[PDB]
RNA sequence: AUGAAAUGGGAAGAAAUGGGCUACAUUUUCUUAUAAAAGAACAUUACUAUACCCUUUAUGAAACUAAAGGACUAAGGAGGAUUUAGU
């Protein structure tokens, strides 16, 4: 069991983007240029559109791995501000201390 | 402040340190020996032993500065002094030998005597009597009397001037017209004194 | 008022260990870090993966040695080796500790694919820094 | 300006361009040239110079006479033989031709000088502007180049050593220069590769700061006119201070003394 | 079904109010410079639009977003009581 149904939907989006990464790369390359005929580029614009929506990598959201919080996350640890503070304030993060200056 | 209260304000008078020991009053002599065991604040960037440094003008510059632009405010003051020196040289050359004697061509002496003329001696103050505030004429202190003269000058020029005139041209024309006691800033002094005259009845309310 | 990781005052009858007594602002001043890895150093990667392993490794040891832990465990990573240093009360018989050490080491070495060793220092009872 | 006085008193013909940076920036009227459609004409810049050139050389404007016919308009032309003053008069009268009257003047003097009639001092201050960059834009909002301008192109010929009968006195000025550093004064830095090659072989004359003798003379000159009105300026501690702050630089000394 | 999933939407204001940003210019506007100095501008659009609109680019599958230009340019002329911050 994952934290919630939102983390489950996000996990599937991440595994379908990995499957369609090469494909969406090869097709999208045909569009990001000025060297190929516009007829081919107009057609490649639809082949990329036809791929499943969850293959799109901009529908991925970084969530706290332990609480599935969508905002407030720190990308180096993948934890929300609330979870990070609990581990940091207890001496459990290696090298993280309070900032006094 | 980053200076502990034990720190002492610096003394940047060149002659004072080089005076013969016997010429110093024992009170002044005492402080020198005491200072050898005290901490001394570093001198400000605008604090120098220069013979051309005038505190009154240096203060007047800081009261014109906007947003920490010291170069511009100092430049405006330099242009003003020059605008006054050039205005008196023109008058001096175009004047008879008799008139030439009276004409003053020192801008520093026109600036100081212009400000002193504008200084107001007595200004109305709010004083509390019987849990109620009355406007009673009061003797203005030295610092408040000096501040008011400078503030009134920098405010007449900043606001009450044409759009295309510049501060070195309005300030020069105002320092010169306050060196002869016939200017708008002198009229502002005459209003403060005129109002205190009307409220002289409440003078005795002062307890000092 | 600040409520984070602060064991609050009672009436002088609450025993607290050295780790519990000190609030978060004493970290790196009076008390050190329970986990020591290289993943939070500047220009280093895999902080997230080291941090997730720590959370699990602490929950695993609490359940595997239930009621036998005198203080929080100390995790030490060197190269790919993981070292777990735990203060454990002398409640269980000696032979049971040998079983749980063999089990917990083998299980965590096949779960994270690293050599994992368990170091146990047995105390007669919890050490009390102060009564608050 | 000292050289321009010496030549002026010996009856030379002074061709003095006071500042050449004014012709490559801040132009509010920029027309096109009939002579060459590529080039542009600066009516106001040319008109101002001509009025000053007329004043300086008024005496020589009747003696010198054009050697060719110049058709200003369909209805106006200059007959060969007429005084050079007529060319100048038309330029001031009709501002459209002002940028062309200048070109005729520069061309005539350069040709006629070799005949021994008169000497010619081409004194251009700010010469580094000619072979640099401009801050003027065409109708397409594209920056112009110095060669394109009419006044700049004519002058580039006068500063060449392909004639005789006079001397060319040039000066460099980083002040007013476009796209040059504040601390650039050397000839190659200001002229560039194009300007340096154009003018060589030239004689560089370094203008230094006031020497100890010159600084005292300048200090006493200000005191002689009552300019240094501060009480402490006349003293030795004032002078030593003014020497340090100015650093004996003529301009800085004038600026520091101006406020005092 | 108050659970799970897909697709499409989640609109606007002759409105009041809080905070911010910009301007109202001459201690200013533009240009080169480097913030020094110089040349121009300087009241009807001179100062002055991070709005609307028109083009181009960047990200993305999707531009509805952001930036950069272009013109269009309206109001504003230092702000009533009152109130904020700064040793
Ligand atoms: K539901
Ligand atoms: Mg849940
Ligand atoms: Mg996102
Ligand atoms: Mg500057
Ligand atoms: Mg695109």
């Amino acid at each position: 069991y994952y934290v919630d149904w939102r983390m489950l939907r996000d996990l599937k989006r991440r595994k379908m983007a990995y499957e369609y990464a090469d494909e969406r790369l090869r097709i999208n390359s045909l569009r990001k240029n000025t060297i190929l005929p516009k007829d081919l580029q107009e057609m490649a614009g639809d082949e990329i559109a036809a791929l499943p929506r969850d293959s799109c990598p901009v529908r991925i959201r970084n969530r706290c791995v332990m609480t599935s919080r969508p905002r407030g996350v720190k990308r180096r640890w993948r934890l929300s501000r609330i979870v990070f503070r609990h581990l940091a304030d207890h001496g459990l993060l290696s090298g993280v201390q309070r900032a006094i200056w | 402040s980053r200076y502990a209260p034990e720190f002492r304000e610096p003394l940047i008078d060149k002659e004072y340190y080089r005076k013969p020991v016997a010429e110093l009053t024992e009170e002044e002599k005492y402080d020198q020996e005491l200072k050898k065991t005290q901490f001394i604040k570093a001198a400000a960037a605008t604090e120098t032993s220069s013979v051309f440094a005038d505190p009154v003008i240096s203060k007047f510059t800081n009261m014109m500065m906007k947003g920490g632009n010291k170069v511009l405010a100092r430049s405006l003051m330099a242009q003003t002094l020059e605008a006054v020196k050039r205005k008196q040289f023109e008058k001096y050359r175009a004047a008879s030998a008799e008139e030439q004697a009276t004409i003053e061509r020192n801008p520093y002496r026109i600036f100081h005597e212009a400000l002193k003329n504008c200084e107001p001696v007595i200004g109305l103050v709010p004083i509390l009597k019987g849990g109620h505030f009355y406007q009673v004429p009061v003797p203005l202190a030295d610092r408040r009397r000096r501040f008011l003269a400078m503030k009134w000058m920098i405010t007449e020029c900043r606001e009450n001037k044409p759009r295309r005139t510049l501060m070195p041209e309005k300030l020069s024309h105002e320092l010169l017209e306050a060196f002869h006691n016939r200017g708008p800033v002198i009229k502002r002094k005459h209003n403060m004194h005129k109002m205190a005259e009307a409220n002289r009845a409440l003078a005795h309310y002062r307890w000092w | 008022k600040n409520r984070a990781a602060r064991v609050r005052v009672a009436k002088g009858n609450k025993p607290v260990s050295y780790e519990e007594a000190h609030a978060p602002h004493y970290i790196a001043h009076r008390k050190g870090w329970l986990s020591l890895h290289t993943g939070n150093l500047d220009g280093e990667d895999h902080a997230a993966e080291r941090t997730l392993e720590d959370v699990f490794l602490r929950k695993f040891m609490m359940g595997t040695f239930p009621g036998c832990l005198a203080d929080q465990i100390v995790l030490k990573r060197r190269a790919n080796q993981v070292d777990i240093c735990a203060l454990v009360l002398r409640q269980l018989p000696a032979h049971k500790f040998y079983f749980l050490v063999g089990y917990s080491e083998t299980l965590l070495s096949h779960f994270y694919k690293c050599p994992v060793r368990l170091h146990l220092q047995t105390v007669p009872s919890k050490v009390v820094y102060k009564y608050i | 300006c000292h050289a321009v006085h010496f030549c002026a008193r010996h009856d030379w013909l002074i061709l003095h361009i006071p500042d050449a940076h004014l012709w490559v920036k801040n132009c509010r009227e920029l027309l096109q040239s009939t002579h060459n459609k590529q080039r542009f004409d600066q009516p106001l810049e040319a008109s101002t110079w001509l009025k000053n050139f007329k004043t300086t050389n008024e005496r020589f404007l009747s003696q010198i006479k054009v050697q060719e016919k110049y058709v200003w308009n369909k209805r106006e032309s200059t007959e060969k033989g007429s005084p050079l003053g007529e060319v100048v008069e038309q330029g001031l009268t009709r501002v459209r031709n002002a940028t062309d009257a200048v070109g005729v003047v520069l061309k005539e003097l350069k040709a006629q000088s070799a005949l021994g009639l008169f000497h010619l001092l081409v004194a251009v201050d700010g010469v580094n502007a000619l072979w640099g960059r401009t801050t003027l834009k065409k109708e397409d909002r594209t920056l112009i180049a110095p060669e394109e301008l009419s006044l700049v192109h004519n002058l580039r010929k006068m500063v060449k050593n392909d004639w005789h009968g006079g001397a060319i006195v040039l000066s460099l000025s980083q002040t007013g220069s476009l796209f040059k550093s504040r601390t650039a004064y050397l000839p190659h830095e200001l002229l560039g590769k194009e300007g340096f090659n154009a003018l060589e072989p030239f004689l560089p004359i370094l203008i230094p700061n006031y020497n100890p003798k010159e600084f005292e003379s300048s200090f006493q000159y200000y005191l002689e006119n009552n300019w240094l009105q501060h009480e402490k300026a006349s003293t030795e501690e004032g002078r030593k201070e003014l020497r340090f702050l100015s650093n004996c630089n003529p301009e800085q000394l004038e600026r520091l003394c101006a406020s005092l």
